[PDB]
This record gives structure tokens, C-alpha cells and sequence, in this order.
């Protein structure tokens, strides 16, 4: 019986960590893309000049 | 209208043409006596693309055959469909080049080329609206790789706005038949990049690999390699001779497959290809064609296309089929392989549909893709060239006919620069 | 005494013109030979005794499609010398068809336009069809629109352009010429209708239940939309609408005239008659986001004005009772400064069926032309695609060498940025 | 101007829907093709000319049963695109049909429900059929009920669920999904009727004298019960009853709405006519514990309210004279706080016979819907079965891996404990 | 829809498939030339489950045949129905494994498996909706037990959500044909538990016992054992190819027969089986089928099922029969044998009915029961393994190809842990 409770406790903890990790990665990628676009705009101005 | 003339040089080019013209004649129903015996009306509507008209109702190809020795053209005349060629277009010398690039480009090829240029000028000035020229030659031979490439520059100097095609066989290090192959390969690649609007590399090693693995026939011969090359050659201009949903001439492919003027070296492949015993098992569907079309072993070059990323790709479907399926399959082949497609140019696959399939087949596809994986061939060619040149081996043969080592150094440097700047875009990111 | 002239340029334009001209001939009882075995006057002209001649002109630089037209069953219908054809194709290059080869052909087209216009006495306006993602289509359409805008002035011109799909594409360079052509027709065309292929593919798949559609199925739906739009000029109706009564009802500001269309019902004869096809359900289906004729989501933006045409036995009170229901729904919201946004037209003639086609015969139909703020997404995604390749100046050499200046690409980008800013500025509430 | 929509989900639901839809078509004179060779409006809709379309929708993820329906004699009756079918079965897994594959199908079903509801003007309510001991049935029924409860709100929904037998079972895991589905429909369905198979098997064996029954014989009796329940909406009667007149008469409290049904007479033509079938004897047979349609003993609990329908030539005074006799008997006792507990309905149309079926033609029949305190035994035994396997967490991994949380099993157990406590609290006298 | 592909490896698996496909083809009326010649309409409705369609109207199985030596596939091709298999699917090596597990799993099987995985991927990506894979192989051989089990892991890694079947023949100690059977049996059982969704053990000893005692034929051969195994194999998926009262795909059996993910080793049996001389005496009734179905000698394994308690059981009835009789007989077989059924899971027998019987038989039953009595086979296998391993006999053959004794120790420990935890639930009480 001890094994049964322990087994479910160890499995439950797993799954939660995987979902959280995916969410963090996606947010980071979107912010980085915005910064890159602004940097590109300044570079564009110099070549045009 | 918008027709092209055929020019071939060397033994390899003559043997390629001897099957290309047979394939074209069989496609248009022209008997080896020049008399039409076809079945369909469409077989005659656009016959002016490749064939001229003479009195008596017979047709004659507008091909020009040149070599520095008379044997190969004296042999091709006795073969099937050998009588179609006009005897006036045969031009040859009495000496030969002996696989020496200098002899076929400086001493002997320079004096003879005036006569062949005369007939070339006669053919081009006359035709209704010129589309361009297509050239078949081998880079492993002296007379071919010299005279053909000098003729390329001479033609380009007089017709700067027309389009130019070259189907070039480069010497692979696996199946080597000549010891001086690296020298005249490296010298020819130097001149070929400056003038050819399109170039299509073909390797004998890849043809043997295809024949042994896909067709699974026991004893390949030059006739099978020539037949595969001829089918691939015919597939490119099919929609220019037949109606279709989306016609696309050679210039349209030139616009869509060459991003920068110096990146015009493509590798091609033909589908479907099946063995005799398995031709009944398979069912011809668009997914079956597209899965074999992008197969790595199906390429006509030993270059491995999953060692690099495609800059762009093209497909010329044949037969009557739905366009929605073609577009969705092209999208699917590009979503499942995003790692092998460059990311700063979206939607880099061109498609075209022609309603007339090849004789005997219900569907066919010709694939022309510009990929960064082609660098490996120039790398190995330059490696062999620099391994042989550092000791000045066989250099006296070339230097005894007015050539010097400076032109070798410049050729090596330009070829290495091409190799470097071709891969420069592989690591480029947005 | 009311007339309209339709212009067809490019392969897609000619292939949709064929589609609309079977339908008109069938709807007015005219046989393919042009002989009948007073409503025809809008599209046709009487020759004095016998045949009728369409008020249409076909343009293309590539001769294959015109030659196909001149040999089909409709060879006797069109006047022999209004099917203007070139010799050399533009090959997807916009600069070619605007600066190099289109200029020598445009004069003949303008002469034909004058010769057709002098015959009409009550000219309502012009119609033009052109697939945007091609060289000759976009370039010649731009040049013709620019010439007509100054030759005639205030006459109304309508453009049924086919923009590329969000992800599905046939070429690789179509964003460049799409952006340039949008630049050209932004300040030169009174109405532009969105027609990308992916949405119509989804419509066919979901409703018509065709899993392998071809271009003809798409063109038949487009032809039906055109017929529904122009029915009010040649048939008696309780609530008529003219072409000139559009910029007063759908175009709030001179810059904003891009709108997207929808049609209902679309159903096959195998399951059409099992349901009653009431006016309420068809007008609900017409407003469904999945039935938009362009792949854009109307839920992502406000509506500005909706002009929607009925035909058949519909009664105005049933139309009002259905407009009220749509105003009730919470998922469809109009812009603040527009209290009423519906213009309703009712016609008595039911839609005609083409034999061997997809659509069945029904007594009621609805066609909507709706101007919405959500259209900015296609501009944004086309702009993003353009920027990726314009960052590295890819494929630019194919345009600079055809007479176009380097700076011409930037100002189209600036005009698109201005249009996107304008669409955002209009959609904010006061 | 009174309508009702029936929902069939799962294999058992579709197989009982077929059974009820032969009976309705036979009762209203409609041929299997849908053509008649004003009472039909409750179940059908007029298409304008000719055929009638049922107001029913068939749902299943496993395509075999729907394909069988679409090829039988009734292929022409149902609208082709209201037989929604999936590709992959839930395989008795509740979590599959509630979280994984049912979500992608539920949107189409809701669209069909809206399209059917907009046609009705006097919608009385919904009917739903689903065998509880299956994955797709229970899961999709739960999801559809949950969506409908918020899309429409106060509209009445009736559920004819088939719970598993006390000891006879076909699956091994059906207690889990039965408990979960009871949790789901406890707070979402207005009426639930008990239909376990064992009681109906005993009924067939004892009365119909069939020793080898199949599912069709059970479904025909269920169809007869449905017809008896809904007869009052489409036939003239001396004492009518509507669907909305139930929660005011059979449902003392919002939580308590599970009741069990019975039918009488059930007799074969071989011995039916030898006895007079008076109203008194049929109303006595209907109250016999052995004739309950669910395997529960009414002698173990009190009655709360009895709603019982007659049809045929029955006279109200004979009904009253029989209600008095039942009130007299000492073996049937009602709850203290309910002095009168009978709601009586009388209709004139006699029950219709299906050719080749089991039941004979009779002029009088009675159908009772009775709410009693004894129903708690099935909940207690299902709970006991659930606890045995949930103690060791058996078969739970098949549910946790389909997106369902671990704690979801416990709260269904708590709700069943609450329901059992509520049933005990209500049944005690004041 | 929901179809599966066939993959077989080794000589034993190839011989099993050579009869399984013959049985399937005879059931569907497919001639050995691939041409349909059946009688009933139902024979073609669901033929996509096992057969593909090619041009010319012939059918080809989607089977993949692999072995490390070419002899067995060169022999199966000359047998009856040998031409159906596509020649492209035949993959083989030139060396063989010599009954050495290490050679067939580490050195030789690793390099070859890429080619077979290519065709496996081709087959799975193409099919409409995948249901899963079924695997036939033997645990008594080297190449089979190595390459098949490694292929199981490779397939599971790429398709984690699909279902996987394995029909595994384990070496019995009674009829031993190879001395190194315990080593590659123990090594294979280690990997098989981790990846296979279902496993079905079959023993040659039990097949000989059945053939000698029930059929009473004088001279059994491998053809009879293969025929029995093939009938048992076909019985499982019958209701997925034919209509029935209660359809139940493989996933539904997976849900209902596996309580915990590591307990998926079943033993099966087929009924009826009668001798030629007594086939006229017997009468086919449901009691006669169910009494033979639970008979201990009828199991396809030497394991004695009255030496343990069933965790669960399943039955797949075939033919048209009443469901009430089936349910009551299942209840009776469970009330009279309560001692041999585990008590903490009530109603642990699953039943299904398919209306299409086998060709030549009116009723048939396939039995799949998960019992605790299977521990005895692993006990004796481990006993022989530990008797042979303690002296390191024949260990050098395995250790000379990169394997070590640590993987033997881990395999033995995991197998013993499986044996222990499988019987842990036998003594468990509520
Ligand atoms: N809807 C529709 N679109 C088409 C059709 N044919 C071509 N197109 C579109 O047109 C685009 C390319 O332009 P095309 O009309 O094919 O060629 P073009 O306009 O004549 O320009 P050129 O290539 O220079 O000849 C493609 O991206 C297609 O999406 C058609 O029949 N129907
Ligand atoms: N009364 C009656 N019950 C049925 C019938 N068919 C199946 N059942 C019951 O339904 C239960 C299982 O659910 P099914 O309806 O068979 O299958 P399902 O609801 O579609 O769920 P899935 O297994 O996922 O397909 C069984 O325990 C049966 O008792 C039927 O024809 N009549
Ligand atoms: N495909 C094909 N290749 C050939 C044939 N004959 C020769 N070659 C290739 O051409 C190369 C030699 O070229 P060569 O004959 O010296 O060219 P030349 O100097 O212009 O005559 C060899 O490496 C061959 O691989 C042929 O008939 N078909
Ligand atoms: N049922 C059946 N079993 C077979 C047959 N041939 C061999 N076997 C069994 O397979 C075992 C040997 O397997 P083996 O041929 O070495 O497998 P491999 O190593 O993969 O080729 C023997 O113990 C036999 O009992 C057959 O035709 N039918
Ligand atoms: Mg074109
Ligand atoms: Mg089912």
C-alpha cells in the first residue's frame, strides 16, 4: 500500500514540470523577435543614408 | 515561336545528343526518315521549337555537331535516326586534342571555330523568335571542355540578352577514366561561371548508382545513362511544346531559381523510375511521385542533398492531374523538412503542370533544385587539382602551347572563391 | 443603352475570362457559334444580322493560351483581332512587363479599347481580371490602368485580382511583383476584390465535397460571383443597384477600397433538395467566416460597410427580418461611426446552371461584397515575406537589369506602411 | 408549431434511434424513402415538395454503425451530413471521448444543432439517447449536455440512459465511466430514465415468451415507450400532457430526477385476444414489481410521484376507479408529505404495431413514469463495484494518460455519497 | 480506416505469415493472383484494413518481410499465395545470425535495420488512419528475437500513441530444438515488456498436445500448427472488418484486459475444434462453444489455467446469435468458477459479437484471457537460464560481439521482478 501511494506521488510530480518548461520557452522567443526587428530598423536607416 | 537551337561538342556530348534527338523524334512521332506518322494533332502544333521544315515535307533538326576528330560523327551517322542531321552542320578537324585543354582552346580550337560559328550564326539569325541555346558537353575531355566553353563566350558576346543552357558532365573521383581530368575540369569551371546563364551538372557515378539501385538492372551501359539524361533533358522544355495549366518557359525558371547571378549550378532528377518486375506493383499517384522526387538517391549527382539546405526548388509535373493536390503536397514536403530549407526566403518551391505526359507514362516529374550541397564536388575537384599541381605534374603539355601557370593560379583562386561564396549563404540567417 | 467592357490579361485572367464567357453565353441563350437559334446589350453588341460579339479583349505575351482559345469551340465567337498576343513571355518578371516588352504591345490594346468604346453609348465602366503573382499579368495590368486613368478620367474601373495564399504558393518571387502591383493599383483602381486560391480550395472541399479540384472549378465560382454582381444591369428587379452606386456606399475614404467577397449557397445536387434553402439560412451562411472567398478572418476586425446582392424569388421583408438577426449577434460588430452598414439589392432572375459543372440549380442565392478592417493581415504577411528577401537584396538583379531603378522597391514598402497605418487609424472608435 | 430534437450518440444510442425511427415513420404513414404515398410536424419538417426530414442527429466516433445506416433501406431518409462520424473510437475510455477526440467533433455537432434549431419555432425540448457503459457514448453525451446547458439555458433536456445490470455486464471497466457520467449529468439533465438490460430481458422472457432475444427486441420496447411518452404532443386527447409539465409534477427537488419506467400490456398475438385487457388489469400489471423496466424493487422504498399515460379508448372514470384500488392496496405505500401522487394523461390514438415484431395490436395501453425512493440501490451497488477496483488504483493509468487529473475520480464518489444521503434524508417521515 | 500493417521477422514468423495471409485471402475471396472473386458485398467494404490497391484492380498486402538470411523468403515466394507480396518489401542480409542474439541485435541487425525501417515508415506515413502494428516472431531464435525486439523499440520511439501487437513463440523445455534458447529468450523478454502494448505467447508443445488430443490426427505437421495460429490471429480482428452487434477494436480490448501497464501477457485459444469423424456428431450451440472455450487443454499454452486466478477475460463470438444467451452463459461460467476469478474486480469478462462467421463454420469463438498462471513459463525459463549461466556456458559467443554479463544480470533481475510482481496480485485480497 505504501508502494501504491508513493508511486502515484512520484508520477504526479513529473508531468507538471514538463508543461511549465514549454510555456517559458515560448514567451522568451517572442520577446527576442521583437527586439531584433527594432535593431534591424535602425540598421536600415544607416544604409539608406 | 520562342524556339531554341541545339549545339553539342565532344564525344560525350555527341552520344548524349544521339539519344536526346531519338527521344524527341519518338515523342513527336517522326520516323527516322523525317516523315511524320503521329496520332495526335498536338504533335505538330509546336514542332518549330526543335525541327526545321524543308521541301518534300520532311523535318530536319536544327542541331550543330562539332568535334576535333571525325570518328564520333562518322559513327553517329550510321546509328538509328542518324540521317535526320543535315550533312552541312558536321564540322570537324583532322588532328584532335588528346584530352589536352590547351590544344582544344588556344591552338587548334581557335582556328576551327570560325566555320562552326558561321553555321551557328546562320541558324540563329534565321529563326522566328530566339529563346536561346542549350549546350551538351563533358568537362572530363580536352577538346570538349575547351572548344565548348570558348564557344560559350563567343556566343554570349554576340547575344547578351538571350538565355544559355549547359548540361555539363563533371569528372567524379570514383569512376575516373582520364588522369588529367582535374586540370581541364578546373580550367573549364573558371570560364563556365562567367558566361552560362544555367548549368546542370551530371555525374556518371550517380547514374551507375541509380541504375544499380532503383532500376536494379544487371548490366548498365552508356545507352541507359544516355536515356536517363535524355528523359531529364526533354522534361525541362515539355510545357514549352505542349499546353498546360501553368506554362513556364526557360526564362521563367531562370527568374525563379537563380537568386544571385553567380549561383546557377543545379542538380536534377527524374521520376518515376521503377524496375521491370515492380512496374505492375506500383500505383502512380502524386504522393508517390513527390516522395521519389525529393529522394536523395534519385539525384543525378553524387552530392548528398541532406548535407546542405535548398536555396530554391522547382518541379515540372506532366500529365493531367489536380492542382490542389500538387500545391498541398508541395507545402507538406516543405513543412516536414523545414531544417533543409533556408529560412530567409519563404515559399521557395516552384511548380508547373503540363497536360501532355510522356509516351508510355501517365505521370512524370522533372526536378531542378538549387542547393548548397553542390560545394562538395568543387571541393574534391580542387583538392585533386591542388594535389597534382603542387608538383607541376603533366604541366609541360599545357605550357608548351602558350599557356602559363598564372592562368592556373587564377582559375584555382576563382574556383575557391566560388566555393566559399556559395556556402556563405548557407550559414546566413535572418 | 448600358455597357461594360471586361479586360483579361495574363494566363489566370484569360482562364477566368473563358469561365465567365461560357456562363454569360449560356445565360443569354447564345450558342457557342455566336448565333441565337433586349438584355444582351450590356455584354454584347449586335452586328446587324446574326451573331453577337463580346465586349471583351484578351491580352497575353505568351501565345499558348490564346492559341488554345482560337482553336476551341469558341473560335467563331470572338473577333479575330482583339485577341492580342505577344511572342516573348515576361517570365514572372514585373520589370519586363512594365518597361521592356509590354510597352510595344500596350498601344495596340489601347487602340482596341478606343475602337470598342466608340461603339458604346452608355458606358458604365471597365472590368479587369489579372492574377497578381505573375510578370505579364501584374505589369500589363498596371500599365493599362495607368493609361486608362488619364485617357478617360472619371470612368469607373473594377479589379478582380487574385493575391497569393498565406502559405501556399506556386512561384518563389511573387511577393515582389505583388507588392509592386499593389503600389500601382492603390492610386489607380476604384474597386479591388480579394480572390486568393486557398480559401476557394477550402470552400470546394467543405461544401462541393471535391477532393481533387482543378482551376476550372475555381474559375466557375468566380464567374458565378461576377454574374451575380452584374445581374442588376440586365434583368428586372425590385431593388436595383448600378456600378456607379458603389463608391458612395462601400468606400468610406479614397484610399480604402480593398474588400473581400462571399457567396451562398454552394451545394451539390446530391443533397441540395433535402433542405429548404430559406433566405435566413443562406444569409447566415454567407456571413460565416469559413465561407469568405479570401483567406482572412473577419472576426479579427470590424466591418465598415456591407453590400450584398440577392437574386431569385426573395421578398424584401424576409431580407429585413434577416438583417435584424445579424445585427443582433454578438460575434459580428460594426465600426462605431457607421450605424447602418447594409446595402441590399434584390433581383428576380435565379442563377443559371452550367451543364457538367459542380453547382446545382436553386431558386435563391446571395452574394455579398463586404469592406472590413481585418484585411490588413494579408498586407502585413506579404510585407513580412517581402522584407525577408529584400534584406539581402535577393533576386533584385533580375529587376535592375530590366530598366527599373534601385529605389523603386522602397517606395512601395513605404506605401504599404502608410496603408497599414491608415487601416489602424480608421478602425479606432471616437 | 411544437417541435422536439432527438440526439443519438454511441452504438447503443444509434441502435435504439433506428428502432424508434422505424416506429415513427410507420405511425405517421411515411414510407422509408421519406415520401407520403398535420401531426408530423413534431418530429419532422416539410421540405416544400415531397419528402420529410427527421429532426434527429446521429453521432459516433466509430464508423461501422453509421456506414450500416447509410446503406440500409433508410439511406434516403436522413440528411446526408447530419450523420456525423469520426475515425478513431474511444474504446470504452471515458477520458478519450471527453478530452482527446470528442472535442474536435463536438463543434460540428453543435453547428448541426444550431442549424436544426433555427428551423423550429416552438421548440419544446431535446431528447438524448446514450448507453452509459461506453467511452464515446458517456463522454460525448456529457460534453454535449454541458455545451447545451450554456448555449440554450432553460430549454428542457431528457436523457434515456441505459445503466449496466446488477450482475450481468459486457465490459469490465464500465463502473468507472458510469460513475463519471452520472456525475456529469447529475447537475446538467432535467430528466433521466433508467433502462438496464436485465429487467427487459426478464420482461421478454416472461411475457413475450422469447427464449433467445437480441438487442432489436429490447430497442422495440424502448421505442414503444418513447412513442407513448410523446403521443400527447401530436394526437388529440381528453387530458393532454406536455414535456414542460414534468418538473412541476415528478421532480420534488432539483437533485432528484432519476426515475424508472414500466409498460403494459406486453403480450403476443397467440394469446392476446383470449382475455379482455380491461383498464383495471393493465393498470394493475403496470404496477407489478416484476414489470419494472429497470431491475429495481419498488417494494424496498416509498413512492414520490407517479406520472402514467394511457392511450386508446380508455374513459377517465375507469381510470379513477383503478387509481382508487391502487391507493387501497397495503403493499404500495406513498411518502408521507404527498397526499396525491398521480398525474394522469389520456390519449385516443391506440399504439401502432410494427410488422414482423413481437407485440400484437391492442386498443388499450398504459405507460407509467414513476419516481421512487428505492432507486438508491443501483447507486449503492455501482459505488461498491467502483470502490473495489479504485482501492488498488486499477485501470487508472488508462485514464490519467488521456489528460484527466488524478483527483477527478474522488469528487464523483463524493457526489454519489451526497446523492445517497439526500435520498435517505428525503424518505424519512416528518 | 483504422487499418494496421503487418511486419514479420525470422523463419518462424515468416512461416506463420505464409498461412495467416492465405487465411485472410481465402476469407476475403482474393485469388492467389490478387483478383477478387468473392460472393458477398461485405467482402469488399473494409478490405483496406489489410490490403492496398494498385493499378489494374489487383490487391497487395501491406506486409513487410525481414530476415538475416535469404532462404526462407526465397522459399515462401514459391508457395501458394506467395505472389501477393510486393517484391520491394523483401529485405535480407547475406550473413545470418546463427541463433546468436548479440549478432542479430548489436552487430549485424543494427546496420540492416535502416532499410527495413525505411519501408516501414513509407507504409505507415501513407495509410488513412493508423490503428497500429502487429508483430509475429519467435523467441527461440537469434535473428528473430534480436532484430524484431529492437525494431519494436524503434517503432515505439516514433509512434508512442499507436497500439502494438506481438505474437511471440517462447521456447518450451519439453520440445527443445536449440541449446541456446534460454539466453535469447531471457534477453528478449527483458526488452519486450518495456515496449509492447500487447503480447500473446504461443507454445509448440501446447499445439502438439491440442492436435493429438482434440483433433486426434495421426501426424501433425507445422502446417497444422500454423493453421491454428492463423485462425486465432484472424479471430481477434474480425469485428474490425465486419459489422456486428458490439464492435470492439484492438484498443478497446487493450483498455479492458490490461489492469496495469506491465501486465500484458495473454494466452489464447480457439473454439470449436473437432475431429473429422466427430464433426457430424456435435451440434454447434453457445453452451457447447463456451464449455470448450474455458477448457484447460484448449489453451494455446502449456500453462495450466486452474493453477491461478484470472485477472480478466475476453471472448469474441462470431456468427449470428442471441445476446441474452451469451450474457447468461458468461455469467454462469463466472458463478460456477468463483474460486478461479480474482474477487476485488467484479464482472471481469468482456464479450463481443460479430455477425460474420468464418468460411465453413456457423459459429466460432476467440478467447483472450489475462491470468496469473503464466508465471510458470517465466519460472522455468529463468530456472534453465540460471542453471546454464552459473557456469558461463556459451557466454563467449555473446561476449565476443560487444555484450557483457552485466546486461545478463539486469535482464535476469528484471525478469524475476516481473515474475514476482505478476503473482503479487494473485494473493492480493480486498
Ligand atoms: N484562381 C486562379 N489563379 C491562377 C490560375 N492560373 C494561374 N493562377 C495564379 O497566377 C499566378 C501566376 O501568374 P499567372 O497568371 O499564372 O502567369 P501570368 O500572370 O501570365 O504571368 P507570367 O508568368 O509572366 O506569364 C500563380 O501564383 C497562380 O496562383 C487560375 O487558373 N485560376
Ligand atoms: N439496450 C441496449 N444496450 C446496448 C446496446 N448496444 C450496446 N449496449 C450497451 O452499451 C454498453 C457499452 O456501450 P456501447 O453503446 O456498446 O459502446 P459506445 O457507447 O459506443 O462506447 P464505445 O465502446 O467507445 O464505442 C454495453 O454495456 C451494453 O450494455 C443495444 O443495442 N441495446
Ligand atoms: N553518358 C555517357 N558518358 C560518356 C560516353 N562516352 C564517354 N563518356 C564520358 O566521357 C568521359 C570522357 O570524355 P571524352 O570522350 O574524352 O570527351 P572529348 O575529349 O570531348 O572527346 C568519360 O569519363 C566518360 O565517363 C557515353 O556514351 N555516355
Ligand atoms: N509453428 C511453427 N513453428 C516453427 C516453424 N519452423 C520453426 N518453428 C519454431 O521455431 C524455432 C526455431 O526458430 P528459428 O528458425 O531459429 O528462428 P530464427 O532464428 O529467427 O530463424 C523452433 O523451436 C520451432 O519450434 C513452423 O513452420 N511453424
Ligand atoms: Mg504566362
Ligand atoms: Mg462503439
Amino acid at each position: 500500500i505504501e508502494k501504491q501511494q508513493e508511486e502515484f506521488k512520484k508520477q504526479k510530480e513529473k508531468e507538471q514540470q514538463e508543461a511549465e518548461k514549454q510555456r517559458n520557452l515560448e514567451e522568451y522567443q517572442k520577446k527576442l523577435k521583437e527586439k531584433l526587428h527594432m535593431h534591424i530598423v535602425k540598421t536600415d536607416q544607416e544604409r539608406i543614408e | 515561336m520562342r524556339e531554341i537551337v541545339h549545339i553539342q561538342g565532344g564525344q560525350c556530348g555527341n552520344q548524349i545528343g544521339a539519344k536526346f534527338w531519338e527521344v524527341i523524334s519518338d515523342e513527336h512521332g517522326i520516323d527516322p526518315t523525317g516523315t511524320y506518322h503521329g496520332d495526335s494533332d498536338l504533335q505538330l502544333e509546336r514542332i518549330n521549337v526543335y525541327y526545321n521544315e524543308a521541301t518534300g515535307g520532311r523535318y530536319v533538326p536544327r542541331a550543330i555537331l562539332m568535334d576535333l576528330e571525325p570518328g564520333t560523327m562518322d559513327s553517329v551517322r550510321a546509328g538509328p535516326f542518324g540521317q535526320l542531321f543535315r550533312p552541312d552542320n558536321f564540322v570537324f578537324g583532322q588532328t584532335g586534342a588528346g584530352n589536352n585543354w590547351a590544344k582544344g582552346h588556344y591552338t587548334e580550337g581557335a582556328e576551327l571555330i570560325d566555320s562552326v560559328l558561321d553555321v551557328v550564326r546562320k541558324e540563329a539569325e534565321g529563326c522566328d523568335c530566339l529563346q536561346g541555346f542549350q549546350i551538351t558537353h563533358s568537362l572530363g575531355g580536352g577538346t570538349g571542355s575547351g572548344m565548348g566553353t570558348l564557344l560559350i563566350s563567343k556566343v554570349r558576346e554576340e547575344y547578351p540578352d538571350r538565355i544559355m543552357e549547359t548540361f555539363s558532365v563533371v569528372p567524379s573521383p570514383k569512376v575516373s577514366d582520364t588522369v588529367v581530368e582535374p586540370y581541364n575540369a578546373t580550367l573549364s569551371v573558371h570560364q563556365l561561371v562567367e558566361n552560362a546563364d544555367e548549368c546542370m551538372v551530371i555525374d556518371n557515378e550517380a547514374l551507375y548508382d541509380i541504375c544499380f539501385r532503383t532500376l536494379k538492372l544487371t548490366t548498365p551501359t552508356y545507352g541507359d545513362l544516355n536515356h536517363l539524361v535524355s528523359a531529364a533533358m526533354s522534361g525541362v522544355t515539355c510545357c514549352l511544346r505542349f499546353p498546360g495549366q501553368l506554362n513556364s518557359d526557360l526564362r521563367k525558371l531562370a527568374v525563379n531559381l537563380i537568386p544571385f547571378p553567380r549561383l546557377h549550378f543545379f542538380m536534377i532528377g527524374f521520376a518515376p523510375l521503377t524496375s521491370r518486375g515492380s512496374q505492375q506493383y506500383r500505383a502512380l499517384t502524386v504522393p508517390e511521385l513527390t516522395q521519389q522526387m525529393f529522394d536523395a538517391k534519385n539525384m543525378m549527382c553524387a552530392a548528398d542533398p541532406r548535407h546542405g539546405r535548398y536555396l530554391t526548388a522547382s518541379a515540372l509535373f506532366r500529365g493531367r492531374m489536380s492542382t490542389k493536390e500538387v500545391d498541398e503536397q508541395m507545402l507538406n514536403v516543405q513543412n516536414k523538412n523545414s531544417s533543409y530549407f533556408v529560412e530567409w526566403i519563404p515559399n521557395n518551391i516552384k511548380s508547373s503542370i503540363c497536360d501532355i505526359p510522356p509516351k508510355g507514362l501517365k505521370m512524370a516529374v522533372t526536378f531542378v533544385g538549387n542547393s548548397t550541397a553542390i560545394q562538395e564536388m568543387f571541393k574534391r575537384v580542387a583538392e585533386q587539382f591542388t594535389a597534382m599541381f603542387r608538383r607541376k605534374a603533366f604541366l609541360h603539355w599545357y605550357t608548351g602551347e602558350g599557356m602559363d601557370e598564372m592562368e592556373f593560379t587564377e582559375a584555382e583562386s576563382n574556383m575557391n572563391d566560388l566555393v566559399s561564396e556559395y556556402q556563405q549563404y548557407q550559414d546566413a540567417t535572418a | 443603352m448600358r455597357e461594360v467592357i471586361s479586360i483579361h490579361v495574363g494566363q489566370g485572367g484569360i482562364q477566368v475570362g473563358n469561365a465567365c464567357w461560357e456562363l454569360f453565353c449560356l445565360e443569354h441563350g447564345i450558342q457557342p457559334d455566336g448565333q441565337m437559334p433586349d438584355a444582351f446589350n450590356t455584354f454584347f453588341s449586335e452586328t446587324g444580322a446574326g451573331k453577337h460579339v463580346p465586349r471583351a479583349v484578351f491580352l497575353d505575351l505568351e501565345p499558348t493560351v490564346i492559341d488554345e482559345v482560337r482553336t476551341g469551340t469558341y473560335r467563331q465567337l470572338f473577333h479575330p483581332e482583339q485577341l492580342i498576343s505577344g511572342k516573348e513571355d515576361a517570365a514572372n518578371n514585373f520589370a519586363r512587363g512594365h518597361y521592356t516588352i509590354g510597352k510595344e504591345i500596350v498601344d495596340l490594346c489601347l487602340d482596341r479599347i478606343r475602337k470598342l468604346a466608340d461603339n458604346c453609348t452608355g458606358l458604365q465602366g471597365f472590368l479587369v481580371f489579372n492574377s497578381v503573382g505573375g510578370g505579364t499579368g501584374s505589369g500589363l495590368g498596371s500599365l493599362l490602368l495607368e493609361r486608362l486613368s488619364v485617357d478617360y478620367g472619371k470612368k469607373s474601373k473594377l479589379g478582380f485580382t487574385i493575391y497569393p495564399s498565406p502559405q501556399v504558393s506556386t512561384a518563389v518571387v511573387e511577393p515582389y511583383n505583388s507588392i509592386l502591383s499593389t503600389h500601382s493599383l492603390l492610386e489607380h483602381t476604384d474597386v479591388a476584390v480579394m480572390l486568393d486560391n486557398e480559401a476557394i480550395y477550402d470552400i470546394c472541399r467543405r461544401n462541393l465535397d471535391i477532393e481533387r479540384p482543378t482551376y476550372t472549378n475555381l474559375n466557375r465560382l468566380i464567374a458565378q460571383v461576377i454574374s451575380s454582381l452584374t445581374a442588376s444591369l440586365r434583368f428586372d428587379g425590385a431593388l436595383n443597384v448600378d456600378i456607379t452606386e458603389f463608391q458612395t456606399n462601400l468606400v468610406p475614404y479614397p484610399r480604402i477600397h480593398f474588400m473581400l467577397s462571399s457567396y451562398a449557397p454552394i451545394i451539390s445536387a446530391e443533397k441540395a433538395y433535402h433542405e429548404q434553402l430559406s433566405v435566413a439560412e443562406i444569409t447566415n451562411s454567407a456571413f460565416e467566416p469559413a465561407n469568405m472567398m479570401a483567406k482572412c478572418d473577419p472576426r479579427h476586425g470590424k466591418y465598415m460597410a456591407c453590400s450584398m446582392m440577392y437574386r431569385g424569388d426573395v421578398v424584401p421583408k424576409d431580407v429585413n427580418a434577416s438583417i435584424a438577426t445579424i445585427k443582433t449577434k454578438r460575434t459580428i460588430q460594426f465600426v462605431d461611426w457607421c450605424p447602418t452598414g447594409f446595402k441590399v439589392g434584390i433581383n428576380y432572375q435565379p442563377p443559371t446552371v452550367v451543364p457538367g459543372g459542380d453547382l446545382a440549380k436553386v431558386m435563391r442565392a446571395v452574394c455579398m461584397i463586404s469592406n472590413s478592417t481585418a484585411i490588413a493581415e494579408v498586407f502585413s504577411r506579404l510585407d513580412h515575406k517581402f522584407d525577408l528577401m529584400y534584406a539581402k537584396r535577393a533576386f533584385v538583379h533580375w529587376y535592375v537589369g530590366e530598366g527599373m531603378e534601385e529605389g523603386e522597391f522602397s517606395e512601395a514598402r513605404e506605401d504599404l506602411a502608410a496603408l497599414e497605418k491608415d487601416y489602424e487609424e480608421v478602425g479606432i472608435e471616437t
